């Protein structure tokens, strides 16, 4: 299937408390694999997946400086945006960037990402055509004009079509067995009281990877939408994820309800009911 | 500016007397500065780890706060969050069924 | 490898 190499960039100013904090966070297909964090006297690019440790002293040296470079670029950038928006010197502000490529299994570029945001709001982004910009306001129009007259789109296009694609291939050969790992969910149902003649059945899914999963409750046939309650999938904090969905059933009727667990690591969906010992 | 969603949960199904890990999962917030405490029976838990900060396609930030604990029948744990989007801090109590 | 970003 397709794959993606993406970089998540953060620059956070903090007047009279120190230099802005900068981070570059690397992702191959939603797995973080590299991180750089400017909070250190001698900050360094770090591996965040074991398979990245295969890269030599030179790779880290090279990336570290590049990020350091980038950081300084964003320090100016924060100062510049105050100038564009006419904001006072003492506010903390945030620049965020999403940068990278998505490549098909043929090795062609499906789409490219360069999305800028200022204080959690879209600032500028590269269009699907990989040649022009969409600016979200008068301020970004100044950044559009500057990138038009330095042909930034072209330099970016080159990175997307070249460096990005090429390295994503290098990375994939190093960590492919790892990224492909798949942990099926384990499901149980719990039982809980409720005022009077109602009970809560809760369908749990635990110890699964990746995070995509679907939990549904069925009654005698059709599914339970309107009344069902569920929570956002959440990390167990050991690399796995967890989720549950629950439904309020008549006391004595528990056995009439079926929970279905749908996940990619499963030979087939899991079906379970409440089991009173 | 965005108000954080909080989830307080253990890593494994709770069992009285058995060590586990209590998670505070805070998502959907902006700006990225936040203060997260975990309280036991009203008092600040001194040793609390934090995951590195990350954000999502929609720009909002997330972070996982976790501490080692041994669940009791009667111990109350909660997660408390200070963030500029909220006039006052937000406490969420651990519910073992949840 | 991360892009070498331009100033905005």
């Amino acid at each position: 299937g397709p794959h993606s190499l993406r970089y998540f960039v953060t620059a956070v100013s903090r007047p009279g408390l120190g230099e802005p904090r900068y981070m570059e966070v690397g992702y191959v297909d939603d797995t973080e694999f590299v991180r750089f964090d400017s909070d250190a006297e001698n900050p360094r690019y770090e591996p965040r997946a074991r398979w990245m440790e295969q890269e030599g002293p030179e790779y880290w040296e090279r990336e570290t400086q590049k990020a350091k470079g980038n950081e300084q670029s964003f320090r100016v950038d924060l100062r510049t945006l105050l100038g564009y928006y006419n904001q006072s010197k003492g506010g903390s502000h945030t620049i965020q960037v999403i940068s990278g490529c998505e490549v098909g299994s043929d090795g062609r570029l499906l789409r490219g990402y360069q999305q800028y945001a200022y204080d959690g709001c879209d600032y500028i982004a590269l269009n699907e055509d990989l040649k022009t910009w969409t600016a979200a306001d008068m301020a970004a129009l100044i950044t559009k004009h500057k990138w038009e007259q330095a042909g930034e789109a072209e330099r970016l296009r080159a990175y997307l079509e070249g460096t990005c694609v090429e390295w994503l291939r290098r990375y994939l050969k190093n960590g492919n067995a790892t990224l492909l790992r798949t942990d099926s969910p384990k499901a149980h149902v719990t039982h809980h009281s409720r005022p009077e003649d109602k009970v809560t059945l809760r369908c749990w899914a635990l110890g699964f990877y990746p995070a995509d999963i679907t939990l549904t409750w069925q009654l005698n046939g059709e599914e339970l939408i309107q009344d069902m309650e569920l929570v956002e999938t959440r990390p167990a904090g050991d690399g796995t994820f967890q989720k549950w969905a629950s439904v309020v059933v008549p006391l004595g009727k528990e056995q009439y309800y079926t929970c279905h667990v749908y996940h990619q690591g499963l030979p087939e969906p899991l079906t379970l009911r409440w089991e009173p010992p | 500016q965005k108000t954080p969603q909080i989830q307080v949960y253990s890593r494994h199904p709770p069992e009285n007397g058995k060590p586990n890990i209590l998670n505070c999962y805070v998502t959907q917030f902006h700006p990225p500065h936040i203060e997260i405490q975990m309280l036991k029976n009203g008092k600040k838990i001194p040793k609390v780890e934090m995951s590195d900060m990350s954000f999502s396609k929609d720009w909002s930030f997330y972070i996982l706060a976790h501490t080692e604990f041994t669940p009791t029948e009667t111990d109350t744990y909660a997660c408390r969050v200070k963030h500029d989007s909220m006039a006052e801090p937000k406490t969420v109590y651990w519910d073992r069924d949840m | 490898r991360a892009y070498i970003f331009a100033n905005i």
